[PDB]
This record gives C-alpha cells, structure tokens and sequence, in this order.
RNA sequence: UUGAGUGCAGAAGAGGAGAGUGGAAUUCCAUGUGUAGCGGUGAAAUGCGUAGAUAUAUGGAGGAACACCAGUGGCGAAGGCGGCUCUCUGGUCUGUAACUGACGCUGAGGCUCGAAAGCGUGGGGAGCAAACAGGAUUAGAUACCCUGGUAGUCCACGCCGUAAACGAUGAGUGCUAAGUGUUGGAGGGUUUCCGCCCUUCAGUGCUGCAGCAAACGCAUUAAGCACUCCGCCUGGGGAGU
RNA sequence: CAUGUCCAGGUUGAAGGUGCGGUAAAACGCACUGGAGGACCGAACCCACGUACGUUGAAAAGUGCGGGGAUGAGGUGUGGG
RNA sequence: AGUCGGGACCUAAGCCGAGGCCGAUAGGCGUAGGCGAUGGACAACAGGUUGAUAUUCCUGUACCAGUUGUUUUUGUUUGA
RNA sequence: UCUCGUUAAGGAACUCGGCAAAAUGACCCCGUAACUUCGGGAGAAGGGGUGCUGACUUCGGUCAGCCGCAGUGAAUAGGCCCAAGCGACUGUUUAUCAAAAACACAGGUCUCUGCAAAAUCGUAAGAUGAAGUAUAGGGGCUGACGCCUGCCCGGUGCUGGA
C-alpha cells in the first residue's frame, strides 16, 4: 500500500512512500552485480549535455535477463527484490541445470512458481513466447524490436499493451500511450503487466529526497539574464514578451512537433494519437 | 452455508440424547458453525449487504438462546462456553 | 404444548455479490455507386454540402441500454431489482409432528442500510444534456421552439445522509356477513382432471353488510371491536430563521 | 567524479510491538516497550546579522562584544574532469 | 633498516592507447594492453646508548623466504 | 579619543527608529489562554525553593537548630506580550557597500518523444540522455495546504487540410 507519515515537522507534512510489503529479502545475488558510475551528465569531452543530473546515493548494477532464450527447461522463482535503477522490482530464478539470472516482476508473480519460455509453452503470467503463438486480446510486455536483441519496448511499472490482431506479416499491437503499430512476428515477449502499480502515487515531500534520487534544482526561465536565456531580462516580473515561449536555444516549447519527417517507420505506424 | 453432512454430524457430538434437534446447546452449536462460514463469505464479498442482514439475525438469535440457557441453569452455560470457546 | 424454534419432505422467485458472454440500434472510420441538396418549423432562420453532402452497399471501432415474452404478475424491511451462462450466498411458503419446553413482543440512547443531485482520487466516454453560443417569436424574452455543446450520466474505492423516501395509514396479537378474479401450494371425488367439482394455507386486486366518519369514504389487506410497547401534536405569521 | 575521514554533552517521543479491557468478529480506549526526525538546547567545526574601533590600518576585508546551523540539500583531506 | 612508508604485488576515478574508425595539414576518438593511492594485501618487541641518529647502533628474546651439509620414500604412471 | 567601573531624583521626555547599553539567564516544584493543518502554540504567561549543623535517612526526603543585607553568594547560562503586511517551512544568494518580500523547494498544469527516442557537445567517428523505455526522459509557466480558477479565436503563433 502506501504509508502516510503523521505530520510532526513541516518537512514531513504529507510525505508518502511504499510499504515494501512483498519484497522478500534484502541481499542480492553476488554473481549478478556489476559496478557503475554517476556520469552527472558529462561526455568524453567533459561538458554538460543534459542538465539536472548527478549527486546522490550510490548504486550497483544488476544484470537482468532480457532475451529469455533458455527454452524447454523449467525456471523456478525464489525471491523478489528491490532495484534502484529501474522503477520495478525483480525476481531471481533457478533453472534446473544450476544457473542463475534475473527477471522483471510481472504484476502477480509469487515465489514457488515454475516458468517456461518455448515456442509452445502455455500462456500464463511469466512465460516468454515468440510473438506469433500469442493469441488475440492478451496483455503482454518486454516486447522486442529486432529478433534476438532482447526486450526494449514496455518495461516499467504499471504498463499494459494489448495485441489487436495478427497479419501474414507483421503482428499489430496497441501500445501503451494509445498508439498502434506493427512489429515483426518473430519477436519475443512475456505476458502480464509490470509490477508495482502505485509507484506513481508517492508524494515525495521534502527537497532533500528528490535530491537523494540524483536530481538537481532547475531555475525558471524568466529569471536568468538576457544574455543567457531568451526569456530573461526585464526589470520586474515580466510576461513572455516574445511570441511562442522558448527553450534556451530556440525551439518553441508548446505545440511544436519533433519527429523526423523522413523517418524509417511511418510505413509501420498507424494513428500516432498521444504525443 | 453447511450441508446436511456436517449439519447432521455435529448434532450428535453435542446431542444431550438421541434426537436432540431442540436442546438449546445443539441449536447454538449449529448457529456458531453457520455464522463462521458466513463470516468467511463476507470477508470474500464485502458488499453483499443483503446477506450481512441475515448474519445479524442469526447472531441475535444465538444471543437470545444463550441468555435463556443461562437463566435456567449455570453449570450448563459455563461448561458449554468452555466447550465452544466464545463470549468475550 | 397451543406461542416461539429446531428436525425431516417438498415448492416458487427481475433477492445480492463476483467472473465471462450475445444480438439489434445510434454514431465515427475505410471503400463502391452517386448527383445538388439535405435537415428544421405554426412560418422561418442558424447549420452540414461541388475539399462530393443526404442516400446507398461492405467491413472495421467504441461505449451504453437490454425490442418482443410483459401481466392491478414475482422477490425484497424500505431505497428498489428485467439480455444469457457459471462460482459463492440470504430470505419466504406448504406438508409431517421427530425434539427443547414460554426461550415472547416492543424497543429511549447506539449501530447498520439508505433514490436522484453533489464532493475526492484514477479510469472511460456512443447517445442525451444544466451552464454556454448562435438562430428565431416578442413592446421587452438573459424563457417556451430550432441548430451546436462542457461538467454529468458509466466503472473501482472513499464521502455526504437528504425526497410528495406516499397507502401522506408505527409494530405485535385475537374477534366480527357476503361475492368476485388472480400468483404459489397441500388434501378429497369425477378421472386420461394434467383439462372439472369440493375443502384448506399463504399473498395479491374490485364490489359490498354491520360498525365508524365533520362529510369524502373504509370495511378479514379496517380508518370496526380491544390490550401491550414506541414516536409525535396543542391558533396563523415571525422560521425550521 | 572516485577513495577516506569528522560531528563533546544533553532533551522530546511518530510508526511498530506486547499486555489488558470492549465487541458476534471489529473499528476503539489504557498502560509498558520501542527510538522516527531537512526534530530541540548547546561546544569543537562552518558561517558572517548589529554595532564600535581601524581606515599612510597589526590586516590590500580584521578585531571586541553580541548572532545563526549544528545527522545533514552536512563540513574537508588526497588524486582527478 | 630483511621486519617501519614506497619500489622488485592488485586495482578505482582519470590518462596513454599496437591494430583501428574519422579529419585541408596539424590532428580527433578508441579496442587489446598498460600507467595511476586517497583504497586492498603483507614477516619485531622491550630496554639502553650520543653533541647531534635509533622498531636503523647495542643487549636479550623472535619472526618471513630461500641456499648448502650429515642427519629416513622410486612405473612422472602417478599408489611419491 | 578609545576599552572599562559607579550614580541622587525622574524612567523613552533622546531619537528618523529604545541603535547602543540596562534588564532575564542554572536545577527542582506548581501552573499555563486565544488559535489549529490536532502534531503544536509552550521554556507561553505568572509564581515558589536552594546556605550550614544535628537527628531521623524506609528510599527519596522530612524535622529541629545556626548565621548573613544578600545562601546555583564568583565565571559560564532565554527579556516578555498584543495586532498587521510579505513569504508556507529546513536551505541558497552579489569573495570585498544590499542576505530580502529575491532563487531554490515538495505539489499543479500544458507540451514534446515508440528507441539509432526526442535534446545537447562535436565538421565526423564518438559520446551523454541510459546499460534507462511513456508510472520513462527533456522543455515552458506556477510555487505547502483550504475554497476556487469567469468572457473573447476577430489579430499573432502552433497543429490539421486539400
């Protein structure tokens, strides 16, 4: 669920946070960790590229499985966990052969299950099929793009994607954010929506907490000096004098589209609706 | 709730003698069983208002039979509530 | 052991919650045909249309309500419940007369439920429609009439706690002429009765005698005759302020 | 950015748990335990709000006396962009 | 100074980068491999001595890794 | 002139402004209002005791007695109350004349972006966004919380059109 701290001091008034009421353990697997760094938004050149990054707690990367290729060997889940990188929990699995790896946590998975991921499995939460033998109307995820690359579509908590209908080539899909397209019929996917579903219902409360996650303050536009941002200047509080409110390099912010007009996908996109 | 199987089975473990379908001990045992099962059903579907009412009625009736059992004998009353385990 | 309750044997039902599913219709979309209108009114206008409309045919999408059966029929304590199937689940009625032995009734404070409109959080959005816009009638019309249209109407979990929430008729129980239909039963004769006739239990309507009523009318479903327990009233305004 | 390091002493009592009581089971009340916090008072440390002097100054930004924060959006050392 | 801090050990940020991929020249970036303590890992203690040095000189008691000499088990298969 | 100590009677009449000084300051005990987001205001206010000797100490303290003008006898150690504006708060800011009503800030809302994602550094290879994938990532305005958020699309942009 969601705690609601009792208001003791102002910087505690209406905070909120999870219970962590399903996470089983608190000790990751050893042979699945890999180090990392906090780039703080900097290139090999050593400049800011994206603003507002860097400066928080430490993290160590967990090598999640993403292709799901071991077929015809039962997989047993043993423990869910917490992950700092993505916004969704993670499960650890033992195959009968004696190998370990991770999985994302579908919304409804529990310890003690057994999972298979062949081209002729059954369609229950957790299994990882090829996109062809998944019947019409289901809600699947970790969808691929190029066969053999792994998953790169829907990946984060509380997200859905139906399968509208097959073709001879390719398979259609209603993605999240309500836009239809089609992807080659030989891509992998697993069923069921992702896990923590209220992870959007957390009111952080303090400013030092959004700074724990590696954010950073982001000045308004209209405060900066004219030589440093097109909005700035003007003595007093000023309205946007220029038409079409701007970003700090051009490119009006409200209403302007930014696809690449000669994209290599418009053949595969039907009804971009929500962007 | 229950079916004649346990309905008939229990009325012989609290039967005062043979054929005691009256016997304010047996009636309250049976009602205890049934209100337990109804409690389960309510915890399952907790918006079935039109049966929680029947639950209430059964609770009341058991309360009344208990009150009557007490004011004609005490040892029966105490020994039963120690046999069934109730009455906070 | 007559009231109450339990056992045993049977009966009906849009009683409730959860999970899926069906066709018809309106609308948007795709395509073929197709030519100048469509729609609206007391009369007209606003409007959509030659960026090919209305019409018409094929398929797709989406949400909502369930044509006929439908009945002064059914069920529920009241608010109320009508497409179909499944899992959980309450209540009522007739028969028998195993069993306990008055265990009953009502019920201030308390707790539960509680149409529609309304609020919060997250979804969903086909029709319809407060606000609003335009068109008309009118001395004037911020209204009735017409063309559009937002919240809302739906779903989950919370909140509020009100109606002409009505039969304007508190609840328990017993007694006092008839006739007439209808839903569900149990018995008896005729019997192919499963198609009649007779007796009885339970609801449900119309007419009507005593009695009552200031008249209007009510009358075994009393507003008659009587006991028990609760609620409420005491001139109209000021004001449910 | 990577790797270490520092914060005398004292106070307050959220969540949770346990035990009683109340109920058909429950909201719920009382105790004991429990120790959350950009929580509190205050030295080291970090700052620089008022004032007086100093203003060819002891000093090319201080001093005296007062002041704020002090487990955090903390202070700093070494090697780095 | 065998014993303490560093080298004849390991790596973090970062840098250099055989081949290599780009670029008017200059050069830019990067694989393999390396370099890089603020970190890891590792064998000595007490007392005395001078004008100045002292886990270094001296006394006493130890420890690490090796080399030679008399001092105790043989199919390189591998029961050595 | 600077750094200190003391003062009769009056006690803000000085002054732009009680700036500066003066006054309170420790431990234990009694007691404590409006207001409210129910946590607080609260150390609110306003009061009392403290030394030494003996006796009893159940345990803490209670009794009796002694001295001084003064018993945490020196140094260390909150002045308080009644109303209004601004800003919600803890923070941050012009090294060296401004520390605020300025910026940050949690929440709100519009908008872009289907992954070789948009965006940015670079001529390019290469990079960051990210070993992330719409509950995610950038951009613009507003700034806890409560009640709310009316009218206009003619003009200028943006999106769609053929």
């Amino acid at each position: 669920a969601i705690k609601k701290y009792k208001p003791t001091t102002n910087g505690r008034r209406n905070m909120t946070s999870s219970d962590f009421a399903e996470i089983t353990t608190s000790t990751p697997e050893k042979s699945l960790l890999q180090p990392l760094k906090n780039n703080a938004g900097r290139n090999n050149n050593g400049r800011i590229t994206v603003r507002h990054q860097g400066g928080g707690h430490k993290r160590q990367y967990r090598v999640i499985d993403f292709k799901r290729n071991k077929d015809n060997v039962a997989a047993v889940v043993k423990t869910i966990e917490y992950d700092p990188n993505r916004s969704a929990n993670i499960a650890l699995v033992h195959y009968e052969d004696g190998v370990k790896a991770y999985i994302l946590a579908p919304k409804g998975l529990e310890v003690g299950m057994r999972l298979v991921s062949g081209p002729e499995a059954d369609i229950k939460v957790g299994n990882a099929l090829p996109l062809e033998n998944i019947p019409v109307g289901t809600v699947i995820h970790n969808i691929e793009m190029k066969p053999g690359k792994g998953g790169q579509l829907i990946r984060s908590a509380g997200t859905s994607a139906q399968v509208l209908g097959k073709e001879g080539k390719y398979v259609l899909i209603r993605l999240n954010s309500g836009e239809v397209r089609m992807i080659l019929a030989t891509c992998r996917a697993t069923i069921g929506s992702v896990g923590n579903e209220q992870h959007e219902l957390i009111n952080i409360g303090k400013a030092g907490r959004s700074r724990w996650m590696r954010k950073r303050p982001t000045v308004r536009g209209s405060v900066m000096n004219p030589n440093d941002h097109p909005h700035g200047g003007g003595e007093g509080k000023t309205p946007i004098g220029r038409k079409a409110p701007v970003s700090p390099w051009g490119q009006p912010a409200i209403g302007y589209k930014t696809r690449n007009k000669k994209a290599k996908s418009d053949k595969l996109i039907v009804r971009r609706r929500t962007k | 709730a229950i079916s004649q199987e346990r309905k008939n089975e229990i009325i012989k473990e609290y039967a005062r003698h043979e054929g005691d379908t009256g016997s304010p001990e047996v009636q309250i045992a049976v009602l205890t069983e049934d209100i337990n099962q109804l409690n389960e059903h309510a915890r399952t579907h907790k918006k079935d208002h039109h049966s929680y009412r029947g639950l209430m009625k059964k609770i009341g009736h058991r309360r009344n039979l208990l009150a009557y059992l007490r004011k004609t004998d005490i040892q029966r009353y105490r020994e039963l509530i120690q046999r069934l385990g109730l009455r906070r």
